[PDB]
């Protein structure tokens, strides 16, 4: 873990003192980016991903359990799903919004987003940027001639950026181990897709000839946007992900309750001690459970010259006992610790405050919130560049008059916090609202049929005139 | 075990926290790669294949690890060694297709390919034996394509100068002689005043395999003996092992693209 | 170089949560315990809450 996740070489932005010909002439330079990423990135995220997957260390490490008739109890416990599905559902669960001032640009937009379904396509990234720190997206001008957006996975994509103080990006890569299912052999070998300002080049590579790349079957193949088509998202400036910094925690959460599970397991709870010199016929031991008198007769020694004395018999109820008092303070303060630096309501020591639910909640993510902003920032800054492609190819194709400019679309978020439509609907209406009577109706479940009943107010209203 | 004198292993290739003279390498730093990682040459220079099935040979080792080398010494060690790995084995490769040496298992080398042919210049580092080197190959109607030189006689060749132009034969700083670009072979075998040249694509390789690794905590190595003969089990004695394994196949298409300059 | 960097590199290194303890392994102890070294990372609730 730790030399992975705060390793130096990690977690860096790669960086090109030439340009992207100077790049493209000299292919292996990109392999040596390569290297670099499988070598110490893509382990960091490896183990991000396995934590959000709940495969933390406790079940891997059998290195140290023994293998005896003794029980395993390995544990883990999921905090890192938990929180990264509450912080990012707090982000995105509501779906952002769009404005503008000129409807040519507006509608072209919402007829992209709708066609590439792009509500889930943000959220599938704010769950990438809540779990390894960074996302990307790849844009496609598809074979049925369509502008499609697709999700690029982290452990297989990276940019490199120009090395002035600006970093625009000169190339992106995408590498896949390609392999089919029933064999084990050449899996090491990589398809590489290396993304340039005016198409793809696509190449065969593997670890072991130590990836030199090679020209695939058709292996250039232009694209018309006028920019590297791969965009990158960020978490924080950072680049570092809700729960990375506290994943030791949850190591040693994982660790204290696997502890007590073990010593549950392997001591006995209790036992009828008997001490003293006495004949247990271990026949009659079986009527333990249902005798209702325990009797002991001690041995009697006699001495030589005729004294006489008795053993000491003894007997009485032995049980197990641990340090509840500190166990517990120690993994509540675990427990509290990582919901307080993830800034997560701490749902075991939590109360809530009469009715309104939103204001509460303004109250208890307050903490939360404040990353958010920030994450809202660097989500805008890239979506421009997503909106920047396609104006571009909306011109190139002249799907839209190159008077058009995207830039100025205003995105608007709001939080996913819960809301109670019969305050909203007296707030609208005190204050000069107005509402059609279909679309009020639509507001309220128990109209049977929303529609019909327009009918049948009327006939009433009819028959009122007689 | 309950052993407090370390485990005695024959051979002595297994890795251990504990040294033969009680040295323990306990809060032990990781060792950094004081030289860069070697790369296989006739990978670079020779021309792939594309093959699938097979002639190739097998490429083998199994590094054995005491599991607290494992944990309190070195925790990685294992991502850490595969590249040190695939450095052996090219290394052996190479050594194998060029000079012959390593039990190559292949009936064909360059070392075997000049050897045949005779094509091989007596004498000291000179523009003339350089030109007489070349000229070895272009009689063949075959042009040389790189030269494969022990990188200690760069002394030799930085006192070289063309008497027409009266310039440096050798470029010091592109690692280039008479333009052609040239390889250093690290390996002891090819001695201070020897070079070796030849139309490189006309050596041809394939790997009907990459590098598999495997990491084992239960195989027997029969190949390593207690102190008392009995086996090594992995499983009983708390021990760890890495296999890797390869194929290679190599050819060569003209044995005659190939020439050697060796001291008279 | 020598007087403000390494200031600014420790508070840099605090606000990563490479706290002093994950790296001061120099008295720790790992011949059959594990570490069970801890980093709290309360410079990143603090500069975040703050800004």
């Amino acid at each position: 873990n730790i030399n992975y996740l705060f390793n130096d070489e990690a977690n860096v932005v790669y960086t090109y003192d030439g340009t992207e010909s100077d790049l493209l002439q000299n292919v292996n330079e990109v392999s040596k980016y390569i290297e670099h990423h499988m070598d110490y990135q893509r382990p960091r995220l490896k183990v991000l991903s396995d934590y959000y997957e709940g495969k933390t260390k406790n079940l891997v490490e059998l290195t140290r359990r023994k293998e005896e008739y003794m029980a395993d109890n390995r544990v883990a416990h999921d905090y890192a799903s938990y929180i990264s599905d509450f912080i990012n559902g707090y982000f995105l669960g509501n779906p952002i919004q769009y404005q503008d001032d000129d409807k040519d640009v507006l509608e072209a937009i919402e007829a992209f987003n709708d066609l590439n379904d792009v509500e889930s396509h943000n959220r599938s990234l704010g769950l990438d940027l809540s779990i390894y720190g960074k996302a990307y997206e790849l844009m496609i001008r598809n074979q049925d001639d369509e502008t499609r957006l697709y999700k690029s996975d982290a452990m297989s994509t990276f940019i490199i950026y120009d090395n002035t103080v600006e970093r625009n990006s000169i190339a992106g890569v995408r590498y896949l181990r390609t392999k089919p299912i029933d064999k084990t052999d050449e899996d090491e070998v990589f398809t590489v897709d290396l993304f340039t300002s005016h198409g793809v080049y696509r190449y065969l590579t593997n670890r072991t000839n130590g990836l030199k790349l090679t020209p695939r079957e058709n292996s250039f193949e232009s694209h018309s946007f006028e920019r590297m088509p791969i965009t990158e998202f960020s978490n924080n400036e950072r680049r570092k992900g809700d729960y990375e910094k506290v994943i030791t925690l949850i190591d040693l959460y994982d660790n204290a309750e696997s502890d007590t599970a073990n010593y549950m397991s392997d001591l006995n709870d209790a036992m009828l001690l008997i001490k003293g010199n006495l004949n247990l016929d271990p026949v009659e031991v079986r009527k333990q459970k249902e005798a209702n008198v325990l009797f002991l007769e001690p041995t009697v020694y006699v001495d030589a010259e005729g004294r006489e004395t008795e053993g000491s018999v003894d007997g009485g109820y032995i049980y197990k006992q641990y340090d509840v008092q500190g166990t517990e303070a120690y993994k509540d303060r675990l427990n509290s610790d990582i919901h307080m630096f993830t800034n997560t309501p701490n749902m075991k020591d939590d109360n809530f405050s009469g009715t309104q639910s939103g204001e509460a909640m303004k109250y208890k993510l307050f903490g939360l919130e404040q990353r958010t902003k920030t994450k809202e920032g660097l989500f805008t800054k890239g979506l421009r560049r997503r909106a920047k492609l396609l104006e571009t190819i909306l011109k190139n194709t002249r799907s839209i008059d190159a008077n058009k400019d995207f830039n100025t679309v205003r995105y608007v978020y709001n939080r996913n916090l819960p809301k109670s439509l019969i305050e909203e609907l007296k707030a609208y209406i005190d204050s000069g609202g107005k509402i059609s009577q279909t679309t009020l109706m639509s507001l309220f479940s128990f109209f049977q049929d929303p529609e019909l009943e327009v009918k049948k107010i009327e006939e009433d209203e009819k028959e009122s005139i007689k | 075990s309950n052993n407090v004198k370390p485990q005695v292993f024959n051979p002595d290739n297994v890795m251990m926290h504990e040294k033969k003279d009680g040295t323990l390498m306990n809060e032990f730093t990781t060792p950094i790669l004081q030289e860069v990682m070697e790369n296989s040459k006739i990978m670079q220079l020779g021309k792939y294949e594309p093959m699938e099935g097979t002639r190739a040979f097998k490429l083998g080792v199994i590094l054995p690890v005491t599991k607290e080398f494992l944990n309190y010494t070195y925790s990685q060690f294992f991502e850490e060694m595969k590249p040190m790995i695939a450095e052996a084995f090219y290394k052996k490769f190479d050594e194998a297709g060029i000079l012959n040496q390593g039990n190559n298992p292949f009936g064909k080398s360059i070392a075997q390919s000049i050897e045949k042919t005779n094509k091989v210049i007596k004498g000291d580092f000179t523009q003339d034996n350089i030109i007489d080197l070349e000229a070895l190959l272009e009689d063949d109607e075959l042009e040389a394509n790189a030269f494969i030189s022990k990188t200690q006689n760069r002394s030799l060749l930085r006192k070289i100068v063309d008497p027409e132009t009266k310039e440096r034969i050798y470029d010091r700083n592109s690692d280039s002689l008479d333009g052609l670009p040239v390889v250093n072979l690290k390996s002891s075998n090819l001695k201070r005043g020897e070079l070796i040249t030849g139309d490189f694509d006309k050596l041809i390789y394939g790997i009907p395999q990459l590098i598999e690794y495997k990491i084992d905590e239960t195989a027997q190595l029969s190949t390593v003996k207690n102190e008392d003969g009995t086996p090594v089990n992995l499983f009983e004695q708390d021990m760890v092992a890495l296999r890797a394994t390869m194929h290679v196949a190599l050819h060569i298409a003209d044995d005659k693209a190939f020439a050697k300059l060796v001291p008279a």
